[PDB]
């Protein structure tokens, strides 16, 4: 092999996800023990549009 | 009209086709393809086939 090939390392995935036919990364969260759900899904969506 | 063709079907096609209440979505053009417009003189030249 080592006549027609070379070794490498890289980086790479173990694992992928898609959600709706694109490429996702889930994440899962909790709201504080004071706070809400919406509340903190809110903040959620306010940090993401960043 | 080929990109804009390519960019519906890439990236709208198959998330509306996939909306509710959605049966048959119609493509009016055509996603890319690695398109090899293949020359027979030069493919003759080195007499090669497709």
């Amino acid at each position: 092999f080592s006549a027609f090939s070379s070794s490498r390392w890289e980086y790479g995935s173990p694992r992928l996800e898609r959600y709706n036919g694109l490429p996702s990364m889930e994440i899962l969260g909790q709201a504080a023990p004071g706070k809400s759900t919406g509340e903190a899904m809110e903040l959620m969506e306010q940090l993401a549009s960043k | 009209q080929e990109d804009i063709s390519d960019y519906v079907a890439a990236n709208m096609k198959d998330a509306i086709s996939r909306t509710s209440g959605v049966g048959d979505v119609q493509l009016f053009g055509s996603q890319y393809a690695m398109r090899i417009w293949m020359n027979p003189n030069e493919l003759n030249k080195f007499q090669l086939t497709p």
